[PDB]
RNA sequence: CGCCGCUAGAGGUGAAAUUCUUGGACCGGCGCAAGACGGACCAGAGCGAAAGCAUUUGCCAAGAAUGUUUUCAUUAAUCAAGAACGAAAGUCGGAGGUUCGAAGACGAUCAGAUACCGUCGUAGUUCCGACCAUAAACGAUGCCGACCGGCGAUGCGGCGGCGUUAUUCCCAUGACCCGCCGGGCAGCUUCCGGGAAACCAAAGUCUUUGGGUUCCGGGGGGAGUAUGGUUGCAAAGCUGAAAC
RNA sequence: UUCGUUAAAGA
C-alpha cells in the first residue's frame, strides 16, 4: 500500500513580522478523488512555542495558529489564540499567596472579538517578616476591575496586527505593572490565554495587508 | 456484631411486627 | 506586688480606655483654623458626621471610622 | 371555629378518590380560588375566568395568566430571559 | 523516496506525543498540524505478555520501532508532548516514558523542547473510587 | 422572524414554512428554543417541545413568549364527569373500550 | 439609589406629620388648576391617561413632577395610611426640601 | 482516650471541610486531614537528562519542571511510606529538611 | 456525535477474562451538544446559631468586631410548654440523565461469595416546589459574669513611630517594619491548681465544699424493646416501663 | 495474592 509514498508535502509560512516566516512541515494525503487537497488545510492549525519566533525571547507564551489558506505550496498561517506552557502556568503558584483572576470579552477594530484572560500573584517586598502576605479582597477586586478595564481600552481601538505586536513584548502586563503599584505590588502579571471565537470574512486582501 | 446493625435488626423486626399487627388487628 | 494605687502614667496611656481607674476618653475637641477669612471652629476629634463651614461651605472633617481626616492641612489645638 | 383540620377546601370531596391525589389538589384549588392583587388598579380583585385567563374586577383589563396561578415561576423565568434578550447588546 | 529535504541542515519537526498510562504506554509521531499520523506503535504490539506491556522494556521496543519507522519515513527533530490518564485518574505518568525519552534520544531523533501537555480539570469531577474507594 | 431574534430566544406558534400562519408549539404551557443561527443558506435550529431539534428557514415568524395556560395537566380529573365534560367540549375521542375485553 | 429611595421615604416621613398635603386625583386636580400644589408625586402603576394629564397639568403650571417608582399600595405606605394612593400633591411642606432638592 | 489534639486535621473553626479524591485508592478525605505534598520533579530522570542535552536541538536552553499536587490519604500513605509512625514525644514535630 | 490521518489491538488487574474493534477500536487535530463540577491559589485562615459556606459581575436585605464626651435608662442571664433552621440518606410531583452508583447481571480469587478486584447499569446523585428531623450533628466538653503566668504568631478594626517603598511634587489613603488596645480561631512551656490518668489557662478558683440558671446519669443486659399517647404518604421520629 | 478451628480449667 505504502501511503506515505503517495503523501505530499507543504511548508507552513507564518503571518508578517513576528521575525521570520516559517514554521515546518506538514503532510498531505493528496488531490485524489472528491476530496481536494485544500479542504483539511484550511482547518488545519498549529499550537507553536517561541524561542524560534521572536527573535531569542523567552520559551514560554506559546501561539495558536490556523491556516488561512494555501497559495503555491506554501500554505498560509493566521493568528487564532496565544496560551502558556503547562510548567510555565502551574509553576509561580505559590501555597501562601493570593491568586487573582481576570477574562474579558473585546471586539477589536475589525470583525473579530477575542476573549482575554489575565493572571496575577501577589509579592512579597524586601525585608518583610510576614509570611502570608494577602489581600483584604476589595483590592482584589478593585485590581479585577483594573485589569478587566485597561484591556479593553488596548483591544477595543486596534485590530490583530497591533495586539499582536503588543503581545510580542507583553506591553498590557507590563501596563498592568505600572497601574497596579498603587494598590498592591503583585508579581509577574500575564495574560495566560487570549483566543478568538469570532470570524467575520476570508478577505485575502486583509491578508495581504497582514503581510504587507 | 455492631450495635449498628443490631438497632437495624430490630429496626426489621420492629417493621415485621407491625405489618403483622396491621395485617390480624 | 504591683502599685495600683499609684501606676506609671506610660501604662495608664497605653491601657485600654475602661479598663483603666479613672476611664478617662481618648478623645479631644480640636479646633480646626480654616483659611478663608477668620472662623475658627471647635470640632470633636471623631467627628462622625461632615462639617461644613458657615462662610466658604467646605468640608473641613472628611467622616472616617477612629477618627476625622481633614482637608488641607489647617492647624487645631487641644482643651482639656 | 376550625371545622376540618386536615382536608380544608377538599371536604366538599369527603371520602372519595384518595387521600394523596386529594392532598394534591388541595394547593391547585386553593390557587384558582384565590384573589390576587391585580398589578393595574392595585386591587384584590383578580377573580379566575376560564383557564389560562384571569380578570381584575374592576377597571375590566383582562389578563393572560396561567392555568391554575396568576404567574407561573417558568413564565416569569421566561419573561427575565426575554428582557435579558432585549436589553443585551441590543439584539 | 528521500522525503521533503535535500541538502540536509534543516530539521524537519514533529510532534510526538507519549500517552504514559499504568497499563500500557502510546508513541505517537505526528506532524505539527496534529492531524497526520506518520507512526504509532504501542506496549502490546512489541510485549506479547499483558502484565508486561506496560513495562520499559516494552517502551523501548515500541520506540526503537517508532523511531525506526520515523527515519524510513524521513523526520529529524522532534519536539515531545507528554501525557497520562488526567481526566479524574492519577495525573502522575506512567512507568514507560521515563525511559521512552531515552529511547528516542537514543536512537536518533534530535529532541527540541518538551512539554508535559497533560489534560488537567479543572474542578474534580466524580471520582471512579466512590465513598471508601479502592479497597486492596 | 426568528432571524432577527437572538439564541436562546424563548418563542412559541412557530411556522413551518414561512407563511402558513403558525403550526409549530400551538398547545398550552409549551415553548420552542431557537439556537444556531445562520448568515448564508439562511437556516435556524428550534428546539421543539417534543424535544426535536428542527431545521427551519429564517424567514418564518413566532410570536414571543410561552403560551399561556400552562400547567393544564398539573389537576388530576379526579372523576368520570370532569372527563365526559371535556370530551364532549373537545370530540368523540372517547369509546376507550379494552381490546382484550 | 436606596438612598435616594430611603431619603424620599423619610421626606414624606416627614411632610405627614408637619406638613400641609392633599390625597387623590380629584383633590390634586383643583390644587393643580389653583397653583397651590408645588411637587406632585406619580405612582409607578397610575394609568398612562392619568399620568399624561397630571404631567401636562403641571408642566402648564410650572409643578414639579415626581415618579415614585412603586405600586400604589406602598405608596399609600409610604404616605402612611392603610388605603392606596396614585397621586399627591405637596402643597405645603413643613420642614422637608421636596420642592428643593429635585426641582 | 485523645491520640491527638488537633483529633487529625486542622478544623477548628469552621465545622465542615470539603471531601477531595485520594490518589491511589480514591477516597474522599477532607483536605484539612488528608496528606497534601507537592512534588517538584524533572520531567527527565538525571540519568537521561545528560543524553537528551547531548542529543538533543538547543544548546540547553530548556529545562522544564513537572509539577504535581501529590494528595494521598492517610490509610494508604501510611503503605506508601510518607507518614511513617513516631512516638509520643516524635509527633509533637515539624518539617524535616 | 460529525469530518481527517495511521494501524493491530485498546480498557482492566497481583494475574486474566467478561467489554469495544480491518463494519476502523484506541490514539492524535477541528467543531458541536449535554449536565455535574468550581482544583492548584486553600492555611491548625474567615464567616455563620448550628447544619454548612470558595469562578466573575450586578442587585437585595442582614450581622460580628471597632471608633464612639451618641441615645434610651435596668430595658437583663438561663429556660417546662411552644416555635424557626437543621448534613447525607429516604418519600411525593415537575424538567434531564455528564460522571459515579444501593439493588441487579456477569467476569475472577477461594473449600465456599451472594464480598473485597474489574465491566455494564436501575433508584439516587442536579434544579424547582413539599414532607421527614436523624449522625462519631464531636471540642464525645451547656449559657452568662469575674479572677488567677509568660511567650511567639495570625485574622479585623483603632492609635502612635524626621523608617523603607511606590505616582509627578506637597497632598490623602495603598504595600512592608515596630509597639499598644479590644474581642476571635489557635499554638509552646510551666509544680497556678485540678484529675484515676491521658490531659486541661480550663476539665482551675471544690472537705478551706454555695455567683445565677437549664437539661440529664445511678452496676451490666433485657432495651431505646414491648405496650399506650402523638407526628408522618411511608420509612420511622418523640415519650417510654416491667418480668427475668 | 491467600491460608480456617482448638472448650472448661489450671500459678
Ligand atoms: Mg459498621
Ligand atoms: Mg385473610
Ligand atoms: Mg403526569
Ligand atoms: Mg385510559
Ligand atoms: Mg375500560
Ligand atoms: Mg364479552
Ligand atoms: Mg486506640
Ligand atoms: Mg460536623
Ligand atoms: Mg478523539
Ligand atoms: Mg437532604
Ligand atoms: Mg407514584
Ligand atoms: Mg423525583
Ligand atoms: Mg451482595
Ligand atoms: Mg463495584
Ligand atoms: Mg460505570
Ligand atoms: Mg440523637
Ligand atoms: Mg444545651
Ligand atoms: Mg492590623
Ligand atoms: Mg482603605
Ligand atoms: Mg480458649
Ligand atoms: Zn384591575
Ligand atoms: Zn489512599
Amino acid at each position: 500500500v505504502d501511503p506515505f509514498s503517495k503523501k505530499d508535502w507543504y511548508d507552513v509560512k507564518a503571518p508578517a513580522m513576528f521575525n521570520i516566516r516559517n514554521i515546518g512541515k506538514t503532510l498531505v494525503t493528496r488531490t485524489q478523488g472528491t476530496k481536494i487537497a485544500s479542504d483539511g488545510l484550511k482547518g488545519r492549525v498549529f499550537e507553536v512555542s517561541l524561542a524560534d519566533l521572536q527573535n531569542d525571547e523567552v520559551a514560554f507564551r506559546k501561539f495558536k495558529l490556523i491556516t488561512e489558506d494555501v497559495q503555491g505550496k506554501n500554505c498560509l498561517t493566521n493568528f487564532h489564540g496565544m496560551d502558556l506552557t503547562r510548567d510555565k502556568m502551574c509553576s509561580m503558584v505559590k501555597k501562601w499567596q493570593t491568586m487573582i483572576e481576570a477574562h474579558v470579552d473585546v471586539k477589536t477594530t475589525d470583525g473579530y472579538l477575542l476573549r482575554l484572560f489575565c493572571v496575577g500573584f501577589t509579592k512579597k517586598r524586601n525585608n518583610q517578616i510576614r509570611k502570608t502576605s494577602y489581600a483584604q479582597h476589595q483590592q482584589v477586586r478593585q485590581i479585577r476591575k483594573k485589569m478587566m478595564e485597561i484591556m479593553t481600552r488596548e483591544v477595543q481601538t486596534n485590530d490583530l496586527k497591533e495586539v499582536v505586536n503588543k503581545l510580542i513584548p507583553d506591553s498590557i502586563g507590563k501596563d498592568i505593572e505600572k497601574a497596579c503599584q498603587s494598590i498592591y505590588p503583585l508579581h509577574d502579571v500575564f495574560v495566560r490565554k487570549v483566543k478568538m471565537l469570532k470570524k467575520p470574512k476570508f478577505e485575502l486582501g486583509k491578508l495581504m495587508e497582514l503581510h504587507g | 456484631m455492631r450495635a449498628k446493625w443490631r438497632k437495624k435488626r430490630m429496626r426489621r423486626l420492629k417493621r415485621k411486627r407491625r405489618k403483622m399487627r396491621q395485617r390480624s388487628k | 506586688a504591683k502599685d495600683l494605687l499609684h501606676p506609671s502614667p506610660e501604662e495608664e496611656k497605653r491601657k485600654h480606655k475602661k479598663k483603666r481607674l479613672v476611664q478617662s476618653p481618648n478623645s479631644y475637641f480640636m479646633d480646626v483654623k480654616c483659611p478663608g477669612c477668620y472662623k475658627i471652629t471647635t470640632v470633636f476629634s471623631h467627628a462622625q458626621t461632615v462639617v461644613l463651614c458657615v462662610g466658604c461651605s467646605t468640608v473641613l472633617c472628611q467622616p472616617t471610622g477612629g477618627k476625622a481626616r481633614l482637608t488641607e492641612g489647617c492647624s487645631f489645638r487641644r482643651k482639656q | 371555629a376550625k371545622r376540618t383540620k386536615k382536608v380544608g377546601i377538599v371536604g366538599k370531596y369527603g371520602t372519595r378518590y384518595g387521600a394523596s391525589l386529594r392532598k394534591m389538589v388541595k394547593k391547585i384549588e386553593i390557587s384558582q380560588h384565590a384573589k390576587y392583587t391585580c398589578s393595574f388598579c392595585g386591587k384584590t380583585k383578580m377573580k379566575r375566568r376560564a383557564v389560562g385567563i384571569w380578570h381584575c374586577g374592576s377597571c375590566m383589563k383582562t389578563v393572560a395568566g396561567g392555568a391554575w396561578t396568576y404567574n407561573t415561576t417558568s413564565a416569569v423565568t421566561v419573561k427575565s430571559a426575554i428582557r435579558r434578550l432585549k436589553e443585551l447588546k441590543d439584539q | 523516496s528521500l522525503g521533503p529535504q535535500v541538502a540536509e541542515g534543516e530539521n524537519v519537526f514533529g510532534v510526538c506525543h507519549i500517552f504514559a498510562s499504568f497499563n500500557d504506554t502510546f508513541v505517537h509521531v505526528t506532524d505539527l498540524s496534529g492531524k497526520e499520523t506518520i507512526c504509532r506503535v504501542t506496549g502490546g504490539m512489541k510485549v506479547k505478555a499483558d502484565r508486561d506491556e506496560s513495562s520499559p522494556y516494552a517502551a523501548m521496543l515500541a520506540a526503537q520501532d517508532v523511531a525506526q519507522r520515523c527515519k524510513e519515513l524521513g523526520i529529524t527533530a522532534l519536539h515531545i508532548k507528554l501525557r497520562a490518564t488526567g481526566g479524574n485518574r492519577t495525573k502522575t505518568p506512567g512507568p514507560g516514558a521515563q525511559s521512552a525519552l531515552r529511547a528516542l534520544a537514543r536512537s536518533g531523533m534530535k529532541i527540541g523542547r518538551i512539554e508535559d501537555v497533560t489534560p488537567i480539570p479543572s474542578d474534580s469531577t466524580r471520582r471512579k473510587g466512590g465513598r471508601r474507594g479502592r479497597r486492596l | 422572524p426568528v432571524g432577527t431574534m437572538p439564541e436562546g430566544t424563548i418563542v412559541c406558534c412557530l411556522e413551518e414554512k414561512p407563511g402558513d400562519r403558525g403550526k409549530l408549539a400551538r398547545a398550552s404551557g409549551n415553548y420552542a428554543t431557537v439556537i444556531s443561527h445562520n448568515p448564508e443558506t439562511k437556516k435556524t435550529r428550534v428546539k421543539l417541545p417534543s424535544g426535536s431539534k428542527k431545521v427551519i428557514s429564517s424567514a418564518n415568524r413566532a410570536v414571543v413568549g410561552v403560551v399561556a395556560g400552562g400547567g393544564r395537566i398539573d389537576k388530576p380529573i379526579l372523576k368520570a364527569g370532569r372527563a365526559y365534560h371535556k370530551y364532549k367540549a373537545k370530540r368523540n375521542c372517547w369509546p376507550r373500550v379494552r381490546g382484550v375485553a | 439609589t436606596k438612598k435616594s429611595l430611603e431619603s424620599i421615604n423619610s421626606r414624606l416621613q416627614l411632610v405627614m406629620k408637619s406638613g400641609k398635603y392633599v390625597l387623590g386625583y380629584k383633590q390634586t386636580l383643583k390644587m393643580i388648576r389653583q397653583g397651590k400644589a408645588k411637587l406632585v408625586i406619580l405612582a409607578n402603576n397610575c394609568p398612562a391617561l392619568r399620568k399624561s394629564e397630571i404631567e401636562y397639568y403641571a408642566m402648564l403650571a410650572k409643578t414639579g413632577v415626581h415618579h415614585y417608582s412603586g405600586n400604589n399600595i406602598e405608596l399609600g405606605t409610604a404616605c402612611g395610611k392603610y388605603y392606596r394612593v396614585c397621586t399627591l400633591a405637596i402643597i405645603d411642606p413643613g420642614d422637608s426640601d421636596i420642592i428643593r432638592s429635585m426641582p | 482516650t485523645k491520640k491527638r489534639r488537633n483529633n487529625g486535621r486542622a478544623k477548628k473553626g469552621r465545622g465542615h471541610v470539603q471531601p477531595i479524591r485520594c490518589t491511589n485508592c480514591a477516597r474522599c478525605v477532607p483536605k484539612d486531614k488528608a496528606i497534601k505534598k507537592f512534588v517538584i520533579r524533572n520531567i527527565v530522570e538525571a540519568a537521561a537528562v545528560r543524553d537528551i542535552s547531548e542529543a538533543s536541538v538547543f544548546d540547553a536552553y530548556v529545562l522544564p519542571k513537572l509539577y504535581v499536587k501529590l494528595h494521598y490519604c492517610v490509610s494508604c500513605a501510611i503503605h506508601s511510606k510518607v507518614v511513617r509512625n513516631r512516638s509520643r514525644e516524635a509527633r509533637k514535630d515539624r518539617t524535616p529538611p
